[PDB]
């Protein structure tokens, strides 16, 4: 009835929960840069620093999620996620910071990508609850 | 040659059974069972083709006290109305003075049955168990204040407060988790120090668990005369019996101790044991060795030429591992069913279930406040 | 033949269950039949189990000396043997002859075992003793004064080892309360706190009484000792009076009364309601008083000199204590839980207090903080 | 008038007894004991002077297999070279056959003497025995490890090595502590549920307590003649004795249940067990009930015209009481003596100790480095 | 009289202490010599217990078809009937007269019965399921992450639920803990794996053998069944050989190999060594076969009949068992600890890993933050 | 006898007590005010402190009285809760509801506060009391 | 052998070894004071504020010890303790701060004072430990 | 096989490896600053910093020094204690016998301390393994 499974897929509910309105608050700042003295500048500069500070969040549970789910012998899940991994691995290589479209672009495929897997873990592990 | 030689039986299972369809069969060919592929190997070895019938009384055989006369296939060999018996006989002496049985095809004796302990199915919540809800409660609530007094405390006092708060709560929190632990463990010792059972004596020496045999028979008649001390004591507890351990039919035991939880138990030839183990619904086990020692035999008139011949069979096939097939063949081929210490997860569920809910329920308020917060202070 | 005259009292005198589907002596049955049985087996004669008559012992009138009772049937030749439990005594003995006894007994004392007790406000310390607690309490109010001690007398390797040395401390109290807790949980061990008379004499929480009249009780008004001086005394200098009624009425008493009352009586038809279910009284010490059962004669007779060597013969060889396991013992009917908040209230207490103790402590600290700032 | 009564007795104690000046006294004030003073008051009864005697053999009485002939005081009577006994006496059937006993005045049986379970001395450290110290060193160095490493990761790098090392610290304490406590539990558990004993089924059934009688007696003579179960079993095990549990003197059986620790019982009479639980050392005790049925009388010749008075006599000083008196006084008034669950701080002293040894040196490090800092820091 | 053939065998002939000593029946003692005295006391005769010249129960050569053993006695006259435990066979029924079995029995298997299993590296996860192991890491590892989350993502009212139902949790999980782990030491119920045949067929972690021959041997060697088939080809197919010389030899080995051997034999004498100290030994599972010991007597006697007669009324009137009781278990001869650091090593193991992980992460982070810092 | 409710009544009784403290401390303070209503800066200055003050005891009123009444629910009382509840609700409404003419209205509405909590001190005792013993 | 009371004997005995070097070290930051411009000035008033400063533990520890004694039925010490307590509150009530003469006839007056406390705590506790 | 020396050897070990880590790491900083012997006000406030580190990585080599010695002799190991302690001497030899020409000498010391450090790393390696299996 809980398999040691549910328990992972419900954290990963959990944090994908956050994850989701996370990127709703990356495409709202974006738009709200879309705008383009001291004013603006702290205005813009500030939402900046909170963008440029929440990084490291995004690869510790992606990292996470994909360790639970190595762990717990669900190998489709691991397949399912490795791709961002990989992305997020050249991201760091590599990432842009002109720079706008293709941010928006990332939000809005990573908000997609995490609002999809909201619904796969849930609907796994409501499988995996009455598999009796 | 022969004379198509007479076999009385009795319609036992597994014994001998009727074949799905013996409405459209020859008698041969009609029943089925141990006793008949028995019967042709004894055919086999005494090279005789033989006839089966089977007893008219439905019974073995026996004295009345008044005609002192014998009934049954005893009475079919006896009276000439049968020239062999090929069923389950349970050999005895009074049986044996008219009669020449032959050497034990099939050693038994009585044995013990219960409801196999498949009943474990522990409550989601179930660690909520060791003390009362009342008792969480007041953890919780006892927390939150202790909490709130704590910010009161050091909010409009920017300590002695905390630091009494402090070793108050180390007091209540220690003897909390120490009681919580202490009534866990002894739940938990006290369901692991309880053997079922291993022998009449487990049963003998407890009361809970009430043993109890069919009406009258040769089981009762062993333990009124039996001289042991076990036995005895066994046979003054079923003539204590408040309400009443006997029944007047094997099923009736069988279903009342598939009723009863874990204390009843039915006392009967292993034999029958076994074969309702190897049966639905597969709820119940022998598990006691046998107590008595006794054994079935083939039977023949006093001076019937057979004998020779049918014992000399009889150990052979003892000697050739046959009689043990045809008991792995009808006992457990045929069976309607093929044949721990530490804690699992299902009694631990209901904590990740509230660990989980806490953690959402926290993210929830952080995004709530974070939005709350930018929102009402960067713009408005 | 020969004349057997009895009285009606288990598991001596028993009528089975077709009393009256049976005409004969095997009507009966007890301990008292088997015994009989055995001494016409040894003496080899005829009896006939009638009963008495006015259904009692044996005694006399103070204004006419007639014997009534068994001993009335013997001295007057209603009969001639009495196979019953006859209390051997100096009057009964002036008169007839006694054997020697094949069942000695004495007074003890009936009780109902000790049931589950209440939990107690202030039970949850009962694991570790006092003085530990205050050790405990006092160890850690100076911890945290060293604590206090290494902040402003010194700016740490001083807080480190006093932080390991604490937790050593806590890990072993911890681990020393559960334990015991667990102990004390698991098998539940019960006692009383009385194993004999004395203690009864020296305590007056529970009530002790006897029958409103008869051996026991005259055998109390005398004997002159302290212990029992002082429970006559007793027992007649209280009220509601301790006596009863009827033995089932003292038992049953016992039974409705589990921490109040306690029955004195002979140790044999003690045992007999210990056996005998609902199994909710023991017998406890040893007997105050011995005496004996033994069978009786007249002055003149043939029988009495092979009576008592029958029944020494039978307690020489293993038969009385048969019978007595078997219509005591044998025949004997009488051969965890969850947690609840009673048992830890007194911790919600003290939580309770020192909580209200530092809010008010709080309350005061900043009246004079705020207003010594204020108004200065 | 009278005849001076004669009076053969034994020397056995407490009924006889020779009081600490006897060479310098006369007979009946030479001898005291229980015996004395029944004697006293049966001649106070009877009206008559009495001179005692003791007798010569140093026995009661018993027919030789080959003289058939009485010794002891029994023979003193039947020989009348006694006119009455107020000895100890078991009374008996042979015994009975050519004398005229009295009425009980002493009721007794076989009963237990096992050492009194005064042993309780905890070790000052015995707090570490759950588990070895190999495993207390290893947990003190590892503390200190641990520390060491949080204080150079946190000090290089001004966290994810601080998060991991704080979770398998959890990991670490969590199991120690566990594994202690249960350990402990364990130990608390099993030295609970060992009740010592409260009859002799609890030491037929076990067998690491030894239990013994004497040589040859009434109580081997007793359990051969037995026809009981538990007697009968505990008979079969003290002939299966390996070592020799039986003894030639019951002085012999005392010693050796003194010297052994608790895994030795000695039957007796219950009265020499109770004597002896009221002399020094006060080491022993009785706890089972008297498994058989006997008592003590007086004895006089068959055709003696005392019997009635001195039966009156003993009945009606049974029925006085002074019986019990003059056991409660040479029994409890002469004694030689007069008659939990929870945890004791003796078993956690070390704790308290090396948690005031830890503070007073954290007080002695604070001093000295208050010391060094100051004095270095203003001045030089 | 009668002439009675037997064997030296324990507990059926045995010599008494005083054989020396004494000229008589009364030299021997056993199961088999109450028999034949119960035997006699239902027939009324006369016998004199002798006993066989070659030591043997009985058997045929296959050069000559000479009888040796009490089966040569009773068929050339030697003997008049033999009170042994003999094996009822086809071979010896062929040319003799057998009773009903008095005693019957089959091959079983003997085992030394589990020692302490050593402790194990791993051994304190026992108490626990894997899965709640493992779900516990992820727990605490996500139970961080969000602390981590409520700091960044936000600037408490979210710490202190969650820190609330941390506590809550932890809690649940060391009672949990402690109170299996305590369940665990305090019973230390012990049991093995092989409760059958099947079991040692499944397996080939221990061995097993037999006597190097035997009817045992030889009933391996046919019964062409699953089971015996592939245990017949383990033991011929195996090195060192698992067979033994003799039934002491295979018992020492037994006793020898704590979890390595396990023999096979009658179940009448595994019983026996069972009851025999040292009591380290077991047997397990149930009878493989089914055979039974009978008496014997010529092809042509007068006691045949009236001996089987005799037999059955024994095994009806609870005698046979009775005397098994007697020289089996009523002389039955065979009527907490502190904590090691082999029990907990991995948690040291652990430890040392988790923290020089950490330090080889505190290392690198420093080397490239001061590298970081110091080159630009 | 505890009911359960015995711990949140003197748990409530504590809290009350330390409410009624605050509020007695809030009527001294707006009596001050009325009183004084670069000696001129210095009062100006002490009563941004005492609103200071204020501002820091306005969360821990909601807290309690929220307790208490989610206490009163989960202990199954219903005679209680309901003579909270109008608090609660003049708690919410004072948001989108709510210095010289403020205080005109305060000081009662303090006053009145105070008198009630003080009541329902009272009243929890004696619920305890007839909660402890029966 | 314990008792309970050789605790509290243990735990007085660590604190006044600690008040004995306190004492001390009062007495010579009187002498150091007793040499009576920003040099000497601040020289002076740091030992002041650490002397200001320890008022309270004096007064805790003694509060400690009184309340132990008492709970430890020993009222002996309790009577021995009590004048230093009321000289603790009347000093509070009014306590000098011309005034170097009081502060070190009152340093060696408890210095003194604790030093003889000490023996008698471990006199009594040797008692305590060996009155089996 | 566990001794209770394995458990010490690998905390020798594991202590042993960020000793050799931190002495590379001073070997380095000595090279870079006899390659260095307003960029000279830089220079020598990157001089500074390093000194900064090298003052702050003293105690812990006493510190780990100190726990190896003290816990090969509560292990009652005595062939490697003596092995360790003359370091502990020269140690506190340093204090009471202890910039252009410091290195002169500072680098050999140290280069050689590194050598030692490694070689008793192997060594303690060495001890455990023929200590976990015996």
């Amino acid at each position: 009835a809980f398999t040691f499974a549910a328990f992972c897929y419900m954290l990963s509910l959990v944090l994908c929960a956050a994850l989701i309105f996370f990127a709703i608050w990356h495409i709202i700042a974006f738009d709200e840069l879309r705008t383009d003295a001291r004013e603006r500048l702290r205005n813009i500069e500030r939402i900046c620093f909170l963008l440029r500070k929440l990084v490291l969040p995004e690869y510790s549970i992606h990292s996470l999620f994909c360790i639970m789910f190595l762990c717990a012998q669900e190998w489709l899940t691991l397949g399912l996620n490795v791709p961002l991994l990989f992305y997020h691995f050249w991201r760091y290589f590599h990432c842009p910071a002109d720079t706008l479209s293709y941010c928006q672009k990332e939000a809005w495929c990573k908000l997609a990508f995490y609002l999809l897997s909201f619904f796969y873990y849930l609907y796994c592990m409501i499988y995996t609850l009455v598999s009796s | 040659e022969n004379k198509t030689v007479v076999v009385t039986t009795i319609l036992e299972s597994p014994y001998v059974m009727m074949k799905k369809n013996h409405e459209m069969l020859e008698g041969n060919e009609r029943y089925e069972g141990y006793c008949v592929d028995l019967a042709a190997e004894i055919a086999k070895h005494c090279g005789f083709k033989y006839k089966l019938t089977i007893v008219g009384d439905g019974k073995y055989g026996a004295r009345d006290a008044d005609t002192k006369i014998w009934n049954g296939m005893v009475g079919e060999l006896v009276y000439g109305k049968a020239d062999i018996a090929i069923a389950p006989l349970t050999i005895t002496l009074v049986r044996e003075e008219v009669i020449d049985f032959s050497k034990p095809f099939m050693s038994l004796g009585i044995s013990i049955m219960i409801k196999k302990p498949q009943k474990s199915k522990p409550g989601v919540f179930s660690f909520l168990d060791p003390l009362a809800y009342e008792i969480w409660m007041c953890i919780v609530f006892a927390y939150i204040g202790v909490s709130v007094v704590l910010f009161l405390v050091s909010r409009f006092s920017p300590s002695l407060s905390g630091r009494i708060v402090g070793g108050v709560w180390w007091f209540f929190t220690l003897i909390i988790i120490s009681s919580y632990t202490a009534n866990l463990a002894a739940f938990l010792t006290v369901e692991r120090m309880v053997s079922p059972i291993e022998s009449a004596e487990d049963l003998s020496k407890q009361t809970e668990i009430a043993y109890g045999t069919l009406d009258s028979g040769s089981t009762k008649e062993f333990f009124r005369r039996s001289k042991i001390a076990v036995f005895d004591k066994m046979w003054t507890y079923m003539r204590s019996a408040e309400p009443s351990v006997f029944v007047r039919t094997t099923a009736e035991g069988v279903a009342r101790v598939r009723k009863s939880k874990g204390k009843y138990a039915y006392l009967l030839e292993s034999t029958m044991n076994e074969y309702i183990e190897q049966r639905k619904p597969c709820d119940t086990m022998k598990v006691g060795g046998n107590l008595d020692s006794k054994g079935y035999g083939i039977a023949t008139p006093k001076g019937s030429s057979l004998g020779n011949a049918v014992n000399l069979a009889v150990l052979k096939l003892n000697e050739q591992g046959l009689l043990d097939k045809l008991k792995n063949k009808w006992w457990y081929d045929k069976g309607e069913c093929g044949s721990t210490s530490a804690l699992s997860l299902s009694n631990v569920a209901g904590v990740f279930y509230i660990l989980v809910g806490g953690l959402g329920l926290a993210m929830l308020v952080a995004l709530i406040e974070f939005c709350y917060k930018s929102r009402a202070e960067a713009k408005r």
